């Protein structure tokens, strides 16, 4: 008798043969061709071996014609869909006349350390390029190092020409590097909607991954209208600080782009807060926006006009200002502006015969 | 019954002492509890305010401030019987009272002041009749 | 628990305009309104003024609705309804109506202290004419 | 003797367990649970049929208690490296009693495939406990299609697991399909606010999805205001609609709660939107939010009030509510400043002027 160890392994079964309810298939633990007949066979999930679910085989004989004949066995662990996806190991530890025979095992064998990567960019922003009227993208690059030849191409619609990007900067914490790619364009080429991909040349792989992005042909034309709110009675009768709030509605489509205004001179951008677009209830999505600036009140309550403008490609003209101030009442009532009215009627009355006895006492009087 | 003889309304001023009876129909052996609620059809429950004070059942509240609006409501039960709940009075913190001008109503003052022109004029015609046309006598 | 009113205390300036509402069962027969002013504890039956006053009666629904108020609305008012199969008088928790005055604490201080002032002024033309006509014509 | 088919699964080896030089490897197709004998295992590369390292075993008697004496057969296809990395379609054909049964096959690791999606985690709010004392937490996974072999555990900081989860999600029109994993919890445990962590796994993806999710702490407490503005007086002259505009500012934390009350039943929850905090610019750690309301111009003309409920943990009775019509203003002093008494001055000083001339002018003659 030849003491032969058996080839131990262990195959898996494909990732959908999970059926019944629970969704269950099986193991195979391969320890064939060995021979004497002593043999042992244990599973191991995560170091335990468990018991029920196990079809072990018999030691049983292989064809073979010449040489030591040696036999097989096999254990067929039963197991279930979500502890398979679940990355427990599986280890058979066989021992065949005591010899630890293991094969550490489970689905995950995946990993890929590559050089392809995700290459994209945002497209040109009405809020940022009505500033400069200088429509550019800015091809955003992560997944990949600095090696050779980094090229950024902005290929056009059949392939042409792009600035060649500069102030890269170092790499990430994570090993990446941002490949820092800009291109400025034509003005009307998106405002088309062009095909612009970013086509990639790297020294590892240098696989374009191109993105056929263009303008997103769709939503319609509103016009915003702009109604600037004045502050609270209650909040300035605690006199600490007012809250002016600037309200648009009904946009489309949306990004739209504010900032106050006052004597000409922009204000801060850490003092005034705006908000993203939200949907509209009653009507389909023509949006609506706000914002909140504060003020010192002694600063309020002197005059100080405060306008408010607005970014659609709706407006013509693409601003348009409004301003109430601190005195823009708007039409209390009638019958008190009659009321005060008349009472001033009735003093100046009274202030004249006060006037006219003093004359009718003067004339008398002088003599 | 007696589930309405509580008035609709109260009017307390700033920093004062409140009061407040529920007038109970049952044999005075009862729990006296006080809750405070909102609009109506309210869908956040309210809060016990207090339990009783005296044998009259009085709720006083001191040191009256301008967040102290809200509808009170008695709620007294005797054991294991009904629970009574009332219609509740509503309140409203109404300090700034004027310096009075008690010594007339301003209805009254400015008829005085016309009554006053008619008698100050019929008063102002005759010496000035009476000089100059007893003069050149 | 079966008649329900609100709102409860309503505080309007002169000249606008209320609306109350009653919610019951549509089961019964109809709603009749009440009136009881401050010195009563006993209230009235109602009048609806052709034109100012008005009542609507929708599914589950009734309001009473009024226009152009003045100081003689000062009232409590009670949506009242007794049941038809049963023969019981139930009634709601009332509303209260209290109206207002246009001015404010500005122009009724300068208004009160200033015609103050020229009735003393007036008045000492009183004491000007009850002691120069009686001295002067007295000799 | 029935004509019971096998289950045909190519029981695929592992890409590092590999012998030989070249290394090789074994294609055990194996299908079992089968009456009667009748079955040819034909392997299948590339649509090709294999001759090298076909090994078809003895087809043995499954001596089963119940049923036809059923039978079992384990074939063997010894391959390469060279062979399981060489990109071919091992098909296991096995042709069971004149059945064809195509087994498809692959010749890498598969992971599946290349797509990942979304998932949300939405903490329980501090207003979804005061009411029905019902501490829930749940986490949506959703943009997909419902599917079986979904699996929404839960893991405490202890990695242990919590209860169940009922009402699946179910049938959307848009493959906007979904699930609601939830289980219940303490109070006193959240309110000490360790990381609870939800994982989810479908044959989607070899990845788990560690969403974590808990309650931070240390943030300080302070009362909201509220104020309420009345309309914009252009947008009245334009006919069609109003707005109202809810204002709660300078409170702390975040997780506020609103609607609105008018004619005594609260409205619809789509006749109004609200926002989400974001940071106040002058102070350092507070927030603020919006409430917006549309009705119509015949509504605000005749009355109709409206009502505004707030709801915050630090407030002091945790409710405030104000309100504004169009005229709720008009300080104190119902009855008097009179209408009989300015009219009759009116009058009587204009009589009486016109009754002072005459008098006057005689004065001036003589």
């Amino acid at each position: 008798i030849a003491e032969l160890p058996p080839k131990v392994s262990v195959f898996v079964p494909p990732r959908d043969g999970f059926f019944g309810n629970p969704r269950k298939s099986k193991l195979i633990c391969q320890a064939t061709g060995f021979s004497p007949r002593q043999i042992q066979v244990s599973w191991l999930r995560e170091g335990k071996q468990v018991g029920s679910g196990v079809t072990t085989d018999q030691v049983q004989a292989e064809a073979k014609e010449s040489g030591p004949t040696t036999y097989k066995v096999t254990s067929t662990l039963t197991i279930k869909e979500s502890d398979w996806l679940g990355q427990s190991m599986f280890t058979c530890r066989v021992d065949h006349r005591g010899l630890t025979f293991q094969q550490n095992a489970s689905s995950m064998c995946v990993p890929d350390q590559d050089t392809a990567i995700r290459v994209f960019a945002i497209p040109p922003s009405f809020a940022s390029i009505f500033l400069t009227k200088s429509t550019k993208l800015t091809c955003l690059v992560t997944d990949l190092t600095t090696y050779d030849s980094v090229t950024i191409s902005w290929t056009r619609q059949n392939g042409e020409a792009v600035k060649t990007h500069t102030n890269i900067s170092e790499s990430h914490p994570n090993a990446t590097f941002s490949a820092v790619g800009e291109a400025s364009i034509c003005e009307d080429d998106w405002n088309s909607g062009e095909r612009f991909t970013c086509t990639v040349t790297h020294t590892d792989l240098p696989s374009p991954l191109k993105q056929t992005i263009s303008r997103p042909k769709g939503v319609a034309l509103h016009r915003p209208d702009v109604y600037l709110l004045p502050p609270a009675r209650e909040q300035l009768n605690l006199r600490e600080s007012a809250t002016i709030t600037c309200l648009v509605t009904g946009f489309s489509p949306a990004d739209v782009f504010v900032q106050w205004m006052q004597r000409g001179q922009p204000l801060s951008p850490e003092k005034y807060v705006t908000s993203a677009p939200m949907p509209e209830p009653q009507a389909p999505g023509r949006y609506f926006a706000h914002s909140i600036l504060t003020v010192s009140e002694e600063e309020w309550n002197t005059g100080e006009t405060y306008t408010c403008v607005v970014a659609h490609e709706a407006l013509p003209n693409r601003v348009t200002e409004r301003t109430v101030d601190k005195s823009t009442e708007g039409e209390v009532s009638a019958d008190e502006e009659g009321f005060e009215n008349l009472w001033a009627t009735a003093s100046t009355f009274i202030v004249l015969f006060l006037l006219s006895l003093f004359y009718s006492t003067t004339v008398t009087l002088f003599k | 019954l007696w589930m309405h003889k509580v008035p609709a309304s109260l009017m307390v001023s700033l920093g004062e002492d409140a009061h407040f009876q529920c007038p109970h129909n049952s044999s005075n052996n009862a729990n006296v509890t006080w809750w405070r609620v909102l609009h109506g059809n309210y869908t956040w429950p309210p809060e016990f305010l207090g339990p009783g004070e005296d044998p009259n059942g009085t709720l006083i509240i001191q040191n009256v401030n301008k967040s102290h609006g809200g509808i009170y409501v008695c709620r007294v039960q005797e054991g294991n019987e009904s629970y009574q709940q009332s219609c509740g009075t509503y309140l409203r913190v109404r300090q700034p009272p004027p310096r009075p001008f008690l010594d007339m109503g301003e209805g009254t003052k400015n008829r005085i002041i016309t009554a006053e022109g008619i008698i100050l004029l019929f008063c102002a015609v005759v010496p000035g009749t009476l000089l100059l046309f007893r003069k050149r006598w | 628990s079966r008649i329900w009113q609100s709102p409860r205390f309503i505080a309007r300036k002169r000249g606008f305009t209320v609306k109350m509402h009653c919610y019951m069962n549509s089961a019964s027969g109809n709603v009749s309104w009440l009136w009881k002013q401050e010195m009563d504890e006993n209230p009235q039956q109602l009048k609806l003024e052709k034109g100012r006053m008005e009542e609507s009666q929708n599914e589950s629904l009734a309001t009473l609705t009024i226009q152009g108020i003045r100081f003689e609305d000062n009232g409590i008012y009670f949506c009242q309804q007794k049941c038809n199969n049963t023969s019981e008088v139930y009634q709601g928790c009332g509303t209260e109506l209290r109206v207002m005055g246009f001015s404010t604490l500005a122009q009724l201080k300068q208004r009160n202290t200033l015609k103050d002032g020229i009735i003393m002024i007036q008045t000492l033309l009183i004491i000007l004419f009850i002691i120069v006509p009686i001295f002067l014509l007295l000799d």
